[PDB]
RNA sequence: UAAAUAUCGACUCGAUUGCGAUAGCGAACAAGUACCGUGAGGGAAAGUUGCAAAGGACUUUGAAGAGAGAGUUCAAGAGAAC
RNA sequence: GGAAACUCUGGUGGAAGUCCGUAUCGGUUCUGACGUGCAAAUCGAUCGAUAGACUUGGGUAUAGGGGCGAAAGACUAAUCGA
RNA sequence: AGGCUCGGCUGGAGCUUCCGUCAGUGCAGAUCGUAAUGGUAGUAGCAAAUAUUCAAGUUCGAUCCUUGAAGACUGAAGUGGAGAAGGGUUCCACGUGAACAGUAGUUGGAUGUGGGUCAGUCGAUCCUAAGGUACUGGCGAACGCCUUGUAUCAUCGGUGGCGGUCCCCGCUUGUCGAAAGGGAAUAGGGUUAAUAUUCCCUAACUGAGAUGCAAAGAUUGUGUGCACAAGCGCGGUAACGCAUUCGAACUUGGUUAGUCGCUCAAAGACCGAGCUAGAGUUUUCUUCUCUAGUUAAGGAACGGACUCCCUGGAAUUGGUUCAGCCAGAGAUGGGGACGUUGUUUCCGAAAAGCACCGCGUGGUGUCUCGUGCUCUUUGAACGGCCCUUAAAACACCAAGGGAGGCUAUUAAUUUGCACUCAAUCGUACCGAUAUCCGCAUUAGGUCUCCAAGGUGAACAGCCUCUAGUCGAUAGAAUAAUGUAGGUAAGGGAAGUCGGCAAACUAGAUCCGUAACUUCGGGAAAAGGAUUGGCUCCAGUG
RNA sequence: ACUGGAACCGGUACGGACUCAGGGAAUCCGACUGUCUAAUUAAAACAGAGGUGACAGAUGGUCCUUGCGGACGUUGACUGUC
């Protein structure tokens, strides 16, 4: 079959040098170079992934659109739906409870 | 001139690939690999397995069978305890009959 | 295996070439040069080196500028002068 | 090595402009003892220590 | 280079590539806008 | 290289407007989402920080 | 706080009951050079044609080295490593 | 299967400083070859290990009565009871 | 006697008697120092890595250089194609006589003369790791050392107003160190004797910019073009979706962190069925054998396991994976949301490349399908393991906050297009049985990537394709001794210190397996049977 | 794609090359995996998990440095070293 080299001088097998086999309109077959893949970010108070979230590579977030980053709720694209949910029904309970001990 | 690339032809695998699908050459002689490295025993369950799961969705899916007796039979067969799909099926038979 | 074998693994060079002296004497990791001193602001010499002193001393070079103070003194070392204005 | 440093390339250019032969109308020139250059280096047999 | 060039020969540049030789002289090569022809800039530079 | 786990703590800072994280290691019985006392009026509970 | 005193390391000079190229400084010469060691460092050999290149035109065999003739020269059996 | 405690059978699963074995890392025996060698330690066959106390590149740290040592006075640039 | 005189030949510039005096004053040796030279001797030897032959070319000259034909080898964990360290011109072309290439040489990594390395996107440059090294501070007779730490310490810089300045907000820290860690952004075709992600063509992308153009902002509700009022966007129950309808200091976060195992998917490779085009073979047979039928970066549209949302309320418990596991803390069912990998009857783009047929620059085709316990790479989702838990910085992004900003045909402010620029240094080649280290063209050593067919469990061994080699001084002959292989009647360890060496055994399927035991093993114990070809039968989706 | 079976056929033989432990009964030493005298000793030597003992509650213990100061120590008896 076709085999191939490297294309870059550096011809250790790292993170940096992922590389894949692709067949040309020249009928070669040569090197190209996958770069870090883009995680999804997860919640700050739990770890679960967040949804509506376009993950990419940190340098590479300055060009997604707008929409892409965020989520329209509030803390969207920082916490979770239920974290947002447990977040409102603990504010309003505590400072209910605090009311009502001050009033005691 | 560029001169032709020397030939090599693959007739003679294709024609013994015929005669080991008939059946040819296929003895105890001419096995030097284990039992489990010619076909492992896993891969073989893994497909047992996926047949036997897949009638039993269709079934009830198509209604033949209610929650129970495939919950039932679901266990069963990852029980081992039909071979094939003719057994399961034969099985499925006699229980609907009883019931 | 101390020897041929063992030699076969010499690639990662020790010393360097020395900006103040030249030589392929500075130690990279010690970052030192092992024949002038540099970086040190003083020079290596020592005594028990009488040769190593004799071609590294004064002399050994050029002398640009002792030789231009030597000639400048002969006269003085006078200036904003100029020979007597003449021709041909 | 291919990748290299501005320096060392300069000190091989150095030593490549050295390694030469003599120039022939020198031996014509008056009192000349010199008949060829006797600093010439092979790559092969004797190496820049650098 | 760029401004060199064009100070010397009244020829503008649409790029230059620079190389160092292993002898340390630096070549340089001045690709010229389509304007001008740079056959006809080396004859009467006196290069050809 | 420790035997015993450690409990990372944030506190409020009283004079500023920031979070301060101690480490300290963890009393058995310790878990996520607790609330630990320090100071001369805390209870006596599992993890709170108490003079002696 | 000058002089008388020390000292050739530096610059400039004069000498000699010293050595005469295995000697005398390591180095009379492209010598602290070539070369060696990763490094501190180690470290040579190497003077001589002739008064003057006049350094052998030209013929001849050979692919050539080279040879046979010839010429220069006080002399080349002083012909280049002389 | 059993009153219970629990026992038995068939599968699934894929643990281990587990095993055979290639690349690889070592260097047991032949006390083989060679022994003014291919080689100032190599060559052939036969061998130990081969998913870890594994094998390795680069960068760094430790310098001589000092370092470093799963310990042989071993190794510390063919130099080590200094 | 130490030695001396004279003759002859060579040589070309100095030498000498006698008297005193002085001494670096006499060689056969010192395994003496240094330089040169013998017998050995045309001798030891130039024997690992399978292997060369025929015809011709060039040349004074060919085993060795070149062409063609043949025969072999490496055999994809290569004798192939490229790199890191190291080398430093060894790279390429044209000459070549001597030396070197342990034979030869017309050839050469030799020698003479020239040529050759082109970057906004590949690296360095930038960040920090282990660690190094400064400051001060201490010590030290001193060169200088020690600490990188509340030791030392008066180490500043951010928003806003004003227009240097005032308010407020916090509290202090150096600087080096990775062409394998982190990291802005490029791909295809072509071109040269030698450069190519660099040059040319075509097509993109990233960052820094002012300016210009276009569109937004620039409307809505009610009443009757006018009046009044209205801020900084909308949809969905929700997961979230869509537009660009502002926003600082500060605070809090995100930016896959190990290794092994199993499943699934995508791409590449491989393998089949045809259909074209060209080759090869045809005593005989074969709808036959081989080769070519390719599609980059970047875009548009789709797709996407896991996880999330809504309804509802589950025991006669169900769902579910190869393995798990999940559910009144809300399962099944039904209906939805999101998203990295990726795919295309789409642009790039067939005007390329490839194959073939022509002419002296043309034409034709480049197409339909399958398949998988297959490998490599990528991705998804889980499990096992630890008295082992698997970086730090920079940078970008998000959220909370609401200090502030513009004032319904204005303005602030985003959006899109159009323009300018992107410095410096490396870039050739070898990378090893001849470009590195070993004195050398040395059977040694030296970090990695790609990886075809057959047999087979297999990257094993053996054979072959693409690519590369035939380079190991040659010829004749086959004595003894040898080194390395292959056998041996009858006996079978009698050899020898000793079964050293060699021989014996072995794959796979079925059967069977002891003492002892730490109950896990011993165990492939021991020990038996079977194994080819061909024609069939049955089972397994 | 793999599995089981039956007829027939040949021949010295069917894992037809290739690849790949001879087996067993005992004694001594070391438990095991592992490491080591590079270039004469790979072992019964060293390591090892396990066992015991010693010191140390920090104003401490064990070490280094000429000194300043520093290491275990981002440690605190289930720890640290011996």
């Amino acid at each position: 079959s076709l085999r191939v080299t490297y294309r870059r001088r550096l011809s250790y097998n790292t993170t940096s040098n992922k590389k894949r086999l692709v067949k040309t309109p020249g009928g070669r077959l040569v090197v190209q170079y996958i770069k870090k893949r883009g995680q999804i970010p997860k919640c700050r108070d739990t770890g679960v992934k967040l949804h509506g979230i376009t993950p990419a590579r940190p340098i590479a977030l300055r060009l997604l659109k707008r929409n892409e980053r965020t989520v329209t709720r509030a803390y969207g694209g920082c916490l979770s739906p239920n974290a947002v949910k447990e977040r409102i029904t603990r504010a309003f309970l505590v400072e209910e409870q605090k009311i009502v001990n001050k009033v005691i | 001139i560029r001169k032709p690339v020397t030939v090599h032809s693959r007739f003679r695998a294709r024609e013994y690939e015929e005669a080991r699908r008939k059946g040819r050459h296929t003895g105890y002689g001419k096995r030097r690999g284990t039992a489990n490295a010619r076909m492992p025993e896993k891969t073989l369950w893994i497909r047992r397995m996926r047949v036997l799961r897949n009638l039993l969705r269709r079934y009830r899916d198509a209604k033949k069978l209610d929650k129970h007796l495939y919950h039932e039979l679901y266990l069963r067969a990852k029980g081992n305890n039909f071979k094939n799909k003719k057994n399961l099926i034969e099985y499925i038979f006699k229980k609907k009959t009883e019931n | 295996t101390k020897g041929t074998q063992a030699f076969g693994k010499k690639h990662v060079k020790s010393h360097t070439l020395c900006k103040r002296c030249g030589k392929s004497s500075f130690h990279i990791q010690k970052k030192r040069c092992a024949s002038c001193g540099y970086p040190d602001a003083k020079k290596r010499t020592y005594n028990w080196g009488a040769k190593s002193i004799r071609r590294r001393t004064t002399g050994t070079g050029r002398t640009r500028h002792l030789r231009d103070v030597n000639a400048r003194f002969r006269n003085g070392f006078r200036e904003g002068t100029t020979p007597k204005p003449r021709a041909q | 090595s291919a990748l290299k440093k501005s320096f060392i390339k300069r000190k091989l250019a150095k030593k490549q402009k050295q390694n030469r032969p003599m120039p022939q109308w020198v031996r014509m020139k008056t009192g000349n003892t010199m008949k060829y250059n006797a600093k010439r280096r092979h790559w092969r047999r004797t190496k820049l220590k650098l | 280079i760029k401004r060199a060039v064009h100070a010397l020969y009244n020829v503008k540049a649409v790029k230059v590539n620079t190389l160092i030789t292993p002898l340390q002289q630096k070549k340089a090569y001045v690709r010229l806008a389509s304007d001008y022809d740079a056959l006809d800039v080396a004859n009467k530079i006196g290069f050809i | 290289g420790r035997g015993a786990p450690l409990a990372i703590i944030a506190f409020r800072d009283p004079y500023k407007y920031k979070t301060v994280k101690t480490t300290v290691v963890a009393a058995e019985g310790m878990h996520t989402g607790q609330f630990i006392h320090c100071g001369a009026k805390a209870q006596i509970q599992i993890g709170n920080i108490v003079p002696v």
